[PDB]
C-alpha cells in the first residue's frame, strides 16, 4: 500500500500509556521513566552520548519493532549499527535471533542533500505508524531533530521568508509539535480489535551547548520526558552524562500503579534517592565556600551516600560486558542496598550522637571498608554470566554483611 | 433584512504561500470577509480576507494551503464578515477550534448570529467588580484574591502543573459565605493528554451540563487559533449579557495563540516587533483580554483566566510582558517550588491581583484580611533575603531574629502555600492558618499591622 | 588570656583568608563569565534585528 | 562523450557589486558552471555561476572584482562544472590554492578529470575503521586512540604548537607508509616554510602533495582549496588503493572566508555571523574520509583549528566537534608551563577508540587503564581547585594522593619532547605506574580480574 508521509495514519482511539519503555540504563529507568507511547527529548552538547543512548535503547528495549532515523548525522554512526545488529541476538522460544530481524533504518548523513532531512523524518514516523496499526509496540529514534530544523532554515532562507528566533521560520514550532503528536498508544483501525503504540525519542543538538536554543526551547514545550545531558559529566567519563537536577519525567504518576504490582518496594527507594541527591546539591555550595569542617555527621553521611549513588549506581559504562544492559531486578536490588546502608549509617549516628561515646562517619568508614568495597562492586555482577538467582543471592548477602557490621557498633 | 443576492465564485487564484492564498479580478472586495475554498478533490476549506487592494484580495486559510493550486481550486465569497451561531444549548457541547461539533451531536440551531469581534462596551456602562471569588486555594485567596469580573492570567512554563491549578480553580470556585459558574473553556495547541485531562475532570466532577469546550489540539491547524478565543468569548458574552449567567472563561495557552499570529505576520512580510512577533501584538491581545467584567442593568458577568507557557521561564518575553500591561494581575507558577514537590508551586512575590484591595476586608470577608496579607508578604520577602545571605556566611552569622524569619519561611511554604489537589480552604481557614504563622514573631516585629488588629487577633 | 585570645584569633584569620580566596577564585569568575555571556547574546539579538 | 560544440563568449556584463558579476543575454545558463573572465588590461580571472534566472547568470569571481568594468571585460563559459585533473604524478608536487603548479614543474597530465565537490559514499558501502594508528604520542595513543580512516581535528589557538604536533604525527604515524595530502588556507610564509622544510628534512617529500594558499593570496580560493586536496585523496585512496593522511591547515581560515563570501549574498546568519548552512558545508569536507567495501585504500583526516579567544563554544570548534569523530585539544595553560605536547586530555575525545583497542587489538587492560587515568585526572583537578580556596592544611591524605598523581601524570604520561616515539605498550605501562600510587580499592573504574593481573607488577 502507498501512503502520503505528511498525513497522520488514522486510529479508532488514542489511549493513556500504562507500561514502561525499559532502556536498560540505571539512571533513566529508575530516576526518569518513559512509556510505550511516550515522547522524549535528549538535548546535549557534542560528545555527551546522545547516539550511544539511542543505540543502547535500540539494542535492549522491550519493543516489538525499532525504526532508526539518522537525518543530518555521521555515516560512521550508521555503519556501526549495520555492523553490530546482525551479530547481537535476542532469545525467542529457547532459540536466538538477530535483532536486525526487528529493525529498519532511514539514513541521510550530514553530507547528503539538506532538503532530504525533512523527508527522512516523515518517512520514519510513517513507517512507525504502519507497524503500530498491526498491533506492535514500536520505538522511533530520531538521532538529531536540530538537523531538520537547520534544514528548514536554509530552504526558508532561499525562499526569502522573514525569520522568527535566530533565523528559523515561524512555523518551526508547529512542524515540531505536529510530529510529536504522532506518538501514542492506540486502538487500531479495523475490526480484530488490537492495540499498538509508537514511542518517539528525539535527540536535540543545541549549538553552543546552551538549552536556550530555539529547537530545544520549542521541543521542551512539547515532550513529556527530558533527559538533559551535561558536558562536565561527559569530560569525567561519567556516562550516561544525564544531569539529574534538570531532567524530568511526567509519567511517574501513571507508572506508580505498575510499580506497586510488579516491583512493590521501588517507589520509596526512588523517593529517598532523589532526596539524598537534592540534599547533597544543597550541601555542595556550602562545602565549596565554607570548607566542609562545619558539617554534622548526618550531612557527612549524606554526602558520602550521594557520592556512592553518583559513582556506583547512576554511572554505567555502555560497552563493558556486565553493564551493556542492566535489568530492573539488578537496578532495584542495587538501589535497595545503597538506600539501606544510608538508613543504617544514619540510625547509628542518630541513636548515639547524644552520648559521651558516639559514632562518626570516620568510625563507620574505618569499621566497614570491606562492605564499602562490596557496595562499589555490585555493578560488576553480570546478568547472563551470573544470572538472576546469583545476583539476588549476592545482594541479600551484602545486606547481612552490613547488618553484622552495624550489630557490631 | 438578509443578504438575498447570489455569491460570486472565482477560479482566479494568483499565488499561494504559507497560510495565504492571493486572488485577483475580485469584484468590490470587502475587508475581513469570509471565503469558502473548494479544492480540486472537492475538500472544503475556509478563510478570511486580511487585505484588499483594487481587484486583489489576500486570504488567510484556516485549515492550511496544502493541496491548493492556481487553476482548479475555486473561492466563493460570502458577502459578509465572520458571524458565529450562538445558543444556551451550547452548554454541555464539545466543538473544535473552528466551532464545528466533535461530540457526535448536531450543529448549533441558532438563537442568534454574532460577530466574533464583539461590539465595544461603553466605559460609562461598566460596573467595578467587588464580589470575591473564593477559589479555595490559600496562596490565591489570602494574598492574590480574585474579584468576580476580573481578568487574571496564570503565568507558568514547560513541565509545571498549571493545568492542575486551572482544573482545581474550576472545581472549587464560588463566592465567600459570611451562584455557580457556567464555564467556557478554550484550548489552543494542547496535546491529547491535556484535552483528555480537562474533559475527564469536568465529567469526574459530574458537571458537564454547565460547561462549553472549544478544542484545537497540537495536530489541528494553527491558523484556527486566530479565531478560537473569539468563538469562546463570543459565546461567553451571549451567556453572560443576554442569558444573565455568571461565566468563567479559561484560555489554556495564550503562547500558542501568539505563535499563530507570528506565522501570519511573517507570511505577510510585515515590520516586526520584539522576537519577531507582530508590531500590533498588544492591540490584538487586548481585544481578547478586555472581553470581561460586568455591565450596568444586566445580572450576568464574565471572569477571565488565561494561561501562558513562558519560554525559557523569561517573564520579560513579549507574550507575558504585554499580558501584564492589559490584565488586572498575574498568578506565577515557579519551577523552584515545583522541583521541591510543593503544590501549588505559586510564588507569592511576582504574583499580583490589582482588584483585591477593594474585594477584601470588613463586610466583604474579615477586618484583618488586608493587614495579614501585607505582613505575610513582608515576612516572606525578608525571609528570602535572609536565606540568600545565609548561603554566603553560614548559620553562625545569623541572629535569633534571622532564625525567626528563616523558620517562618519554612512554616509558610509547608503549611500556607502547600495544600494538595482536592483540599478546599475557605478564606477564614486561609486567614487563620496565616495567623498561626504570624504568631512565630513577638508583636513588636509585626510592623505592617495596626495595634487594633494585633489586639483583637494575636492573643487567640 | 593571651593564648585563649590567640587561639580564637588564629581561627578568625583562617576564616577571613578562606572568604578572600572564595571571593577571588569562586565568586568573581562566575560573575565575569555571566557578564561576558550577556554582552555576547546582546550582539546576537542585535544581528538578528 | 567530449564537449565537441564550441564555447560562447560574452561582453554582456550588466552589473558588478561586491564579489559578484552579473551577466545577461546568456544562452541556457547552467548552475555551478565555471566562467573565465578577461579584464581590459588582459589579466585572466575565474568565477563560478552562483545563481541563474532566465537570461541572467550571477558569477562569484575567485580573485575578486577590482578593475572589472561593464564594457571591455569579456566572459567565456566553459560548458561544465568545476573539475580538477588528477594523476598519481601529484605526489611530490607543490600547487597553489587553485591547483596551479608553483614548484617550477609542468601542469598535470590527467589520468582523469574529477568533480571537485566529490559525491556522497553510500552508508551501506562504508567499512567501520578499527585498525589503530600508533602516533607514539602518549596523550593521543593511550587516551584518544586514532583508527585508520578517522576524522580527528586538532583544536588549538594562536601561539600554541599545533604545527609541531601535526608534523610529529606525520613523522611518527604507523600501525600498532601513509601518502600525505596537505592543504594550507591563509598561512604566513614561516608556517609554509616549516612544513615544506620538515617534509624535505625527513626525506619524505617524494610522497607528499602540497596545496598552498598564503595569507596574501585570494580569499575565495580558500573555499575550493580543501576540495581540491580531498579530490586528490579520493583518487589516491579509492582508485590507486593507497592509505592517505589528509592535513587541512587552519579550518578557521576556511570558515572566515566562507562567512565573508556568504555575507555578500545576504544569506541567513547563524551564531556569531557565520552562514546558516555552515554545519552542512563543513560536513561536505569532513565526511570525505574513511574505508569502503572491496578497496584496500583509506582516507584519514586531521584538520587543524584555531579557536577564537580560546573559546570551544565558538561556532567553528562547536560545529566541527558535532561532525568529527573526536578532537585533540591543545591547552595554553600547559604550553605556558613549558610542557610538550600541550594536550589537555579532559576536553579531548576519540569516538572510534572504543573498538580499535583491547584484547587482540592492543592489550586487555587498555580500555580499563584509560578510563581510570581520566577519573584520577578529573579528581586531581577538583582537589587542585579545592586547595586554591582552603589551603594545604585542609586536605586529607586521600586528597594528597590525587594531587601527587596529578604532578606525576603531567611529567611522565603527557610530557614527551618532539622526537620521542613511545609504543602503545610503553604508554600502557607508564599508565599502570601512575595508577599504582593509589591503594587498589580506590581504582573503582577497574574490575577485580584486571587489577589482580596487572597492578602487582
Ligand atoms: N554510555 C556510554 N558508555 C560508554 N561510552 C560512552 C557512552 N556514551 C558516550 N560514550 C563515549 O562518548 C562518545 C560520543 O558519544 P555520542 O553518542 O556519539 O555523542 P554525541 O552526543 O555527540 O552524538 C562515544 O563514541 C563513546 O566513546
Ligand atoms: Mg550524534
Amino acid at each position: 500500500q502507498v501512503w502520503p508521509v505528511r498525513q497522520v495514519r488514522p486510529v479508532t482511539e488514542k489511549l493513556p500509556a500504562n507500561h514502561p519503555l525499559l532502556t536498560g540504563q540505571r539512571v533513566l529507568d529508575a530516576l526518569f521513566p518513559c512509556v510505550q507511547g511516550g515522547t522524549t527529548a535528549i538535548p546535549g552538547a557534542f560528545g555527551c552520548g546522545k547516539t550511544v543512548i539511542s543505540q543502547s535503547l535500540s539494542k535492549y528495549s522491550n519493543s516489538d519493532v525499532i525504526i532508526y532515523v539518522g537525518c543530518g548525522e555521521r555515516g560512521n554512526e550508521m555503519s556501526e549499527v549495520l555492523r553490530d545488529f546482525p551479530e547481537l541476538t535476542m532469545e525467542v522460544d529457547g532459540k536466538v535471533e538477530s535483532i536486525m530481524k526487528r529493525t529498519a533504518l532511514v539514513a541521510n548523513t550530514s553530507n547528503m542533500p539538506v532538503a532530504a532531512r525533512e523527508a527522512s523524518i516523515y518517512t520514519g514516523i510513517t513507517l512507525s505508524e504502519y507497524f503500530r496499526d498491526m498491533g506492535y509496540h514500536v520505538s522511533m529514534m530520531a538521532d538529531s531533530t536540530s538537523r531538520w530544523a537547520e534544514a528548514l532554515r536554509e530552504i526558508s532562507g532561499r525562499l526569502a521568508e522573514m525569520p522568527a528566533d535566530s533565523g528559523y521560520p515561524a512555523y518551526l514550532g508547529a512542524r515540531l509539535a505536529s510530529f510529536y503528536e504522532r506518538a501514542g498508544r492506540v486502538k487500531c483501525l479495523g475490526n480484530p480489535e488490537r492495540e499498538g503504540s509508537v514511542s518517539i525519542v528525539g535527540a536535540v543538538s543545541p549549538p553552543g551547548g546552551d538549552f536556550s536554543d530555539p529547537v530545544t526551547s520549542a521541543t521542551l514545550g512539547i515532550v513529556q520526558v527530558f533527559w538533559g545531558l551535561d558536558k562536565k559529566l561527559a569530560q569525567r567519563k561519567h556516562f550516561p552524562s544525564v544531569n539529574w537536577l534538570i531532567s524530568y519525567s511526567k509519567y511517574m504518576r501513571a507508572l506508580d500503579e505498575y510499580y506497586d504490582k510488579h516491583f512493590t518496594e521501588f517507589v520509596p527507594l526512588r523517593t529517598k534517592a532523589k532526596e539524598i541527591l537534592q540534599e547533597e546539591e544543597d550541601l555542595a555550595e556550602i562545602v565549596q565556600l565554607v570548607g566542609k569542617a562545619s558539617l554534622a555527621e548526618t550531612d557527612k553521611i549524606t554526602l558520602e551516600v550521594a557520592k556512592l549513588i553518583k559513582d556506583d549506581f547512576l554511572q554505567q559504562n555502555g560497552y563493558t560486558p556486565y553493564d551493556r544492559f542492566c535489568p530492573f531486578y539488578k537496578t532495584v536490588g542495587m538501589l535497595s542496598n545503597m538506600i539501606s546502608f544510608y538508613d543504617m549509617a544514619r540510625r547509628a549516628v542518630e541513636t548515639t550522637a547524644q552520648s559521651d561515646n558516639k559514632i562518626t562517619w570516620s568510625i563507620i568508614r574505618e569499621h566497614m571498608g570491606e562492605i564499602l568495597y562490596k557496595l562499589s562492586s555490585m555493578k560488576f555482577k553480570d546478568p547472563v554470566k551470573d544470572g538472576e538467582a546469583k545476583i539476588k543471592a549476592d545482594y541479600a548477602q551484602l545486606l547481612e554483611d552490613m547488618q553484622n557490621a552495624f550489630r557490631s557498633l | 433584512n438578509y443578504l438575498s443576492q447570489p455569491r460570486l465564485t472565482y477560479k482566479t487564484v494568483s499565488g499561494v504561500n504559507g497560510p495565504l492564498v492571493i486572488l485577483d479580478h475580485v469584484k468590490f472586495p470587502r475587508y475581513a470577509e469570509i471565503v469558502h475554498l473548494t479544492l480540486p478533490d472537492g475538500t472544503k476549506r475556509s478563510g478570511q480576507v486580511l487585505e484588499v487592494s483594487g481587484s486583489k484580495a489576500v486570504v488567510q486559510v484556516f485549515e492550511g494551503t496544502s493541496g491548493i493550486d492556481a487553476k482548479k481550486t475555486s473561492c466563493e465569497f460570502t458577502g459578509d464578515i465572520l458571524r458565529t451561531p450562538v445558543s444556551e444549548d451550547m452548554l454541555g457541547r464539545v466543538f473544535n477550534g473552528s466551532g464545528k461539533p466533535i461530540d457526535r451531536g448536531p450543529v448549533v440551531l441558532a438563537e442568534d448570529f454574532l460577530d466574533i469581534m464583539g461590539q465595544p462596551i461603553n466605559p460609562q456602562c461598566r460596573i467595578y467588580p467587588e464580589e470575591m471569588i473564593q477559589t479555595g486555594i490559600s496562596a490565591i485567596d489570602g494574598m492574590n484574591s480574585i474579584a468576580r469580573g476580573q481578568k487574571i492570567p496564570i503565568f507558568s512554563a514547560a513541565g509545571l502543573p498549571h493545568n492542575e491549578i486551572a482544573a482545581q480553580i474550576c472545581r472549587q470556585a464560588g463566592l465567600v459565605k459570611k451562584e455557580n459558574f457556567a464555564i467556557v473553556f478554550a484550548a489552543m495547541g494542547v496535546n491529547m493528554e491535556t484535552a483528555r485531562f480537562f474533559k475527564s475532570d469536568f465529567e469526574e466532577n459530574g458537571s458537564m451540563d454547565n460547561v462549553c469546550l472549544f478544542l484545537n489540539l497540537a495536530n489541528d491547524p494553527t491558523i484556527e487559533r486566530i479565531i478560537t478565543p473569539r468563538l469562546a468569548l463570543t459565546t461567553a458574552e451571549f451567556l453572560a449579557y443576554q442569558c444573565e449567567k455568571h461565566v468563567l472563561v479559561i484560555l489554556t495557552d495564550m503562547s500558542s495563540y501568539a505563535e499563530a499570529l507570528r506565522e501570519v505576520s511573517a507570511a505577510r512580510e510585515e515590520v516586526p516587533g520584539r522576537r519577531g512577533f507582530p508590531g500590533y501584538m498588544y492591540t490584538d491581545l487586548a481585544t481578547i483580554y478586555e472581553r470581561a467584567g460586568r455591565v450596568e442593568g444586566r445580572n450576568g458577568s464574565i471572569t477571565q483566566i488565561p494561561i501562558l507557557t513562558m519560554p525559557n521561564d523569561d517573564i520579560t518575553h513579549p507574550i507575558p510582558d504585554l499580558t501584564g500591561y492589559i490584565t488586572e494581575g498575574q498568578i506565577y507558577v515557579d519551577r523552584q517550588l515545583h522541583n521541591r514537590q510543593i503544590y501549588p508551586p505559586i510564588n507569592v512575590l511576582p504574583s499580583l491581583s490589582r482588584l483585591m484591595k477593594s474585594a477584601i476586608g470588613e463586610g466583604m470577608t474579615r477586618k484583618d484580611h488586608a493587614d495579614v496579607s501585607n505582613q505575610l508578604y513582608a515576612c516572606y520577602a525578608i525571609g528570602k533575603d535572609v536565606q540568600a545571605m545565609k548561603a554566603v556566611v553560614g548559620e553562625e552569622a545569623l541572629t535569633s531574629d534571622d532564625l525567626l524569619y528563616l523558620e517562618f519561611l519554612q512554616k509558610f511554604e509547608k503549611n500556607f502555600i502547600t495544600q494538595g489537589p482536592y483540599e478546599n480552604r475557605t478564606v477564614y481557614e486561609t486567614l487563620d492558618i496565616g495567623w498561626q504563622l504570624l504568631r512565630i514573631f513577638p508583636k513588636e516585629m509585626l510592623k505592617r499591622i495596626p495595634q487594633s488588629t494585633l489586639s483583637e487577633f494575636y492573643p487567640r | 588570656s593571651l593564648q585563649t585570645s590567640f587561639v580564637t584569633l588564629d581561627e578568625a584569620i583562617k576564616i577571613t583568608n578562606r572568604r578572600v580566596n572564595a571571593i577571588e577564585h569562586v565568586i568573581i569568575p562566575r560573575i565575569e563569565r555571566t557578564l561576558a555571556y550577556i554582552i555576547t547574546e546582546l550582539d546576537e539579538r542585535e544581528r538578528e534585528e
